[PDB]
């Protein structure tokens, strides 16, 4: 739809996190 | 597809309401307002977003609020410098485009 | 210190084509989605497409859509409407629009700078 | 109302690839995940594998990894899983079950409804 | 990796619990153990689930409760419908796999 | 520990390119967004340009749009800036900078080391 | 785009503030001001970033604070080694660049 | 149950390649993240690389950025570690470590089960 | 990057204490640390994750605390089994990387 | 030297799935393409598929499009015909042929090697 | 698509011709047919290939002549070894898919 | 096409050539 | 029959950009190559840029080339040139010409038919 | 980078004959030069085409030939109608760009 | 000039995944598709994969296929062979070899220079 | 006419990175191959890389290849040399060279014109 | 699949040959047959390639011939240093493989 | 890997050659020769490419032929601008790279 945002906002955090959490989850809910 | 008066009209000093009526796919569905101050010439420039936001540089004398299926911008004061033609925006789901309102002219 | 300047108005006979641009100064253009706005004389605004900031998504009006295109030139801040088989519908002032970075819950687009203007008049 | 019936079962020799289906009906298939269990001849339950509703993520135990594929035809409401390089350890009933919609603190996933069982047999 | 005993018994009308011994990473987590009734044949049945919510069809004689690391499931009325096998099940964090215990014949 | 070390000023003609680096060492390079910041001789800190950690999305100001471009070199810690079209307002001396990794309701970037200051001087 | 004064002094021993004032994109949006040191050659360095947070190795006598759309930085002591030029910088929303401040001197 | 099994050490002339291996099993190996952390023989321990489940974002120390490479063959349980252009200072016993799966408001990974240590000497 | 003392002992029977001293990027930001046992040749074993929290299968002599921009690791009872290497771990969000501290040998 | 072995025939109730398998061994399989060829009893044989050697391109014949797919998985040497919506036309031996190597002006291709024959009875 | 003769016969050592005739499409288009022996059960394997060449493993008493829009496979001798049916094979550039003949039973 | 050829020739020539024409037409003919 | 009419022309400030356009009719435009001719007030004919039938393949002269772009949109029967950064010297009048088929052994580009010229001057 | 004469003449009846001398990679290379016609205004067009083909509508008055490294151009008759500007053009390959000259005015 | 050194061998045990390299000097490595080949102790030679120069196209022997896999790392004059499922059978000297240039009506691709040899035994 | 220019020597410590480049002028730089060659003091030439027109297909000499990286930016006629790990070795005078137009029964890549050539010292 | 004698030998100084007798698919189709030398240990070297064009290095007492289905190497001289191991090699259309001869021993 | 004389020399008049000595895969491949020379300090320039074709702009002193497995470049005249380094090159296909000879300094 033409109304989502269509800028850019380069303020966004640019750097990474190795420190996120690297492991799945298997048992996370698999239904819809 | 959204609706204005064709022209409203006020001595100096005195506080006038423009109207602006949508449909529930226009302002039933939540989406925000702009207002647009159009003088001769001279492209319009942005006077009110998001239903009542005021952008700097505007006085204050230039106002809005959302009720129902309508949104007004009252203008207070109503001095000369405010004669131009003020249009709608809005976001329309059903035909998936923007919708402009036909425009209203201040003659104070 | 934000402008928008447009150029490419005139005369253009009904059927050939006639393309719009916008070259703009004083902003990161590649970070805004633009806008362009038609005004038939002593008719009121309406719009005529919107283009994202990288120029993936462009989505026009129905009244336009399959003559007309829009595109920027991100390198060098220009935006273009490429104006295809002009019929005596398509006579107006052609507006050069900006869409204004802000949130709110029905976020709605809203265009805060405007270019200064162009006539196009498809005639005879 | 609820179904999952299986098929596939039968004698393999070690080495050779084998193809269990477990095809349902009664509830709107693509919307909800499936396990598949093994239950060696007088043993215990194991898990085998699961996969999601669309079946973008599939895991898999540990002693049937790299050996067995678990894939989905989302459209004709049925469920696969392929094995391949039998071993000898490889010999049990297979159980096709479906994973329950519930929510809690400590979820853990927990199959309701349960295929009827298809027997397959590695020797010679 | 859930320990239970090999079988249990007792006369019918009376009540027995079978219990389901886990680590820190399977009941010690928080993670809900659900069990199962086997049938010779017959393809295992969701029993109870979730520290003891019984599913619709399954009699109030089945109960369960969590304590610790290790849970249990009450049967009261011990009939001659219940001769079964009854299996654990639930989610090792450190394995990351889902886990069965070893199953318990309950023969009345 | 952590070092940003320029090199690749010097006196341009006007109208040549010009390339600067930066090579780092220290910390994870990878994961961090840089920036590069001008400074005219006798004047005020100026921004002009930005890059992802990855490398995908740059920005630049709009003084050095379509000029410029800024890139890294991930695998040895490596961020270049390729100055082209080199007129004589680009003289100035140019920074290095390394985006700090904090968190904030009202996150806006922050260069918390830079590097040791190269001069480009765009004469005759 | 920030304002600053062309520069402030005062006596050693002495309390002294820099100002940067910005637009309704600028601070009036919400953004953090941070704020650099610059002594002749030498690099500017980060002296405290997000409206006032102090990293580590900057002495305590720096501080700062918001206000409206404006922000300010309190050096209290005032120091020999503290002459230098103290830049600001945030976001400008509508100009969707990083803007730095004019700059000031602080002669001691 | 949990295990890691190391191979692939060795003397190395300096300038040349080695590649270590892992290879692990009683777990859902796709699902786990796993580091590489060096022990200089007489120092302490210190980090080599980080590479998520699914191998999508690898994450190297400064020391051996450029010259080393992590990777896993996720179908088969095994981890590897490719070292190119071997200096003099990658001697040391090479761990393969595991990220153990937990939650807290100052998440920061922590490695629960570690290889057998593999010796790499650069000699010659 | 993390600071320990280069070695610690007592007479067995008593307690005895291991810091891990860091900046306000690996320990004042917030950042878990935990604890490794190496034995010679041996490689480590986790003692303690996640600022004091045993993991099965250690005694429950080892407890840690994390207070400022250091932790602490308190061995009760000393036995001749805790003559090791133990090495601290957490995240440098201004490296990026993980840091491991230098190691102290507990001699007993 | 050269073995086309072929299993997965039976009886098929109409409007059931069946899959069948062709087992190769002797030659380089992923650098041949495969037919599946169809002899209802007592008529002559007729086309059913054929499979690119890499498996992009698959054509069919007009009685089985939409109904039946080919596949190949190249890595163990087995080509694979998943017929969906057994109908009572679909009732034959099925044989699986291979596209011989050779070179004329107006190519038209040949099966050199056919299978064994895998009998599909769909009845009742 | 291709037509045959429903069968043929002749004494053993004698000469008997086996025809194919195909349309502009399937012959005149220049496509070659491809002639196969099938025995009772016993799939059916390649017999002649490209109009007329032989496969090694043949024996030299089948060959094949194209002429116009009919091809034709030639047997000589014509023992007791060759009762099976004859297929045709060959390209359709109409119907975009391989055409098989009726077959011909060769019964000596 | 159906009757294109599905099989891949491994003996094929598998060697690159340097030493082949690194240069462009620009006077080749531009029609068809 | 044949015909090349063009427009585009005018007085453009140096450093701004400018598009040519030229409209064809009377021939199949898809299957042609075309050129761009300038010529300097009082000087001779020289060559600006080739574009191919289907516009894979570009050429420019020297002195325009990373500043001029020939593009052909080839659904409509037009040829453009977009000058970009134009400087003083590209004033001059810019012919459209048309690749003329023919065969000989030292096949060289000929320009039979010629648009209209339309003049483009740079000054101030 | 093609030579040519800056104009030739004559009296109206007789011939001329205008020469383009080039290099061994323009001419000398085998590449065919063409010729425009260039009357004032009126954007040229083509003359003759490879060496002295001529396209249709050119009168017989125009003729070409190669000779080495230079061609030429010779015009009988000579007339009025003759008065333009006269270039060349072919492919050079060392710059890998086409060349065009200098161009001759004939004034009869 | 031409060396093919190779590396990698020894004792595995059945089930064992083992890699075999050869490191090139002297010549254009990217440019030359390469082979292994593997001679059993006390037989003749035989084939058992081989690569395009830029490692596109790869081809297995029937004996050694699904379970080898040949690579080159380009960009430093490596050849891999990694061979998982390590049966008894697969028990010789490999060799690596590289593929002359040369040009003949009737092609077929000829290893001239060798490696040294390095032997593989799959023992207990 | 035709000129080609370079810049980018000097002195480099050995490990340190440098990058040679080369602006060409007079001719249609996108439509030729370009080489380099390098020239140690008082020795011989010998070739360091070749790209293809389009810059497609590059070859390096084996002393230089996994450092050295040649590149071209067709858009405003230039040509480099991106040199990583700079041994004492690499010391010499670089040349930017030009494949030469010709055609011969036996073709083999010549360099008619050459850059000025540029010292490369890497010392200390 | 190509065959080769077990073992040729002959007295020094005399000639020997060694086939290989291929299919229709490995020579009869055309391929080129190469011949490898090898010593013990001391991997295989290319001595013929094909079908007879000896490369540098090989001395000219090595030649070879290609005869319908199967080639052959011809060794004159015939000295200590030729025992050794000759291996084919060449392409196999319907295996589509590259295969190796069974290699035969010279003995002297 | 083309091997040319360390020097060659002359009276100046007098006519010198410079050869070039190639394997089976360099120059008996038939890859073309060209010729390069190097003035002090003065990038080398063509000489003569493609085995004696010599480019405009060398005088025709020089000339170059090609014989078995060598090359040689005939210079006549020997003129004191003669004095330089001439330098071979061509294309190795065993190699798959271009070889440059070791270069002659001609001195007169």
């Amino acid at each position: 739809n033409p109304n989502a945002n269509p800028n850019a906002n380069p303020n966004a955090n640019p750097n990474a996190n190795p420190n996120a959490n690297p492991n799945a989850n298997p048992n996370a809910n698999p239904n819809a | 597809v959204l609706t204005q008066p064709p022209s409203v009209s006020g001595a100096p000093g005195q506080r006038v309401t423009i109207s602006c009526t949508g449909s529930s796919s226009n302002i039933g569905a939540g989406y925000d307002v702009h207002w647009y101050q159009q003088l001769p010439g001279t492209a319009p420039k942005l006077l009110i977003y998001g239903n009542g936001n005021r952008p700097s540089g505007v006085p204050d004398r230039f106002s809005g609020s959302k009720s129902g299926t309508s949104v007004s911008l009252a203008i207070t004061g109503l001095q000369a410098e405010d004669e131009a033609d003020y249009y709608c925006q809005s976001y329309d789901s059903s035909l998936s485009a923007f919708v402009f309102g036909t425009g209203t002219k201040v003659t104070v | 210190q934000v402008q928008l300047v447009q150029s490419g108005g005139g005369v253009v006979q009904p059927g050939r084509s006639l393309r719009l641009s916008c070259v703009t100064s004083g902003f990161t253009f590649p970070a805004f989605g633009m806008h362009w706005v038609r005004q038939a004389p002593g008719k009121g605004l309406e719009w005529v497409a919107v283009i994202w900031y990288d120029g993936s998504k462009k989505y026009y009006a129905d009244s336009v859509r399959g003559r007309f295109t829009i595109s920027r030139d991100n390198s060098r801040n220009t935006l273009y409407l490429q104006m295809h088989s002009l019929r005596a519908e398509d006579t107006a002032v052609y507006y050069c629009a900006r869409v204004k970075n802000y949130e709110s819950s029905g976020y709605s687009q809203c265009l805060d700078y405007w270019g200064q203007g162009v006539l196009v008049t498809v005639a005879s």
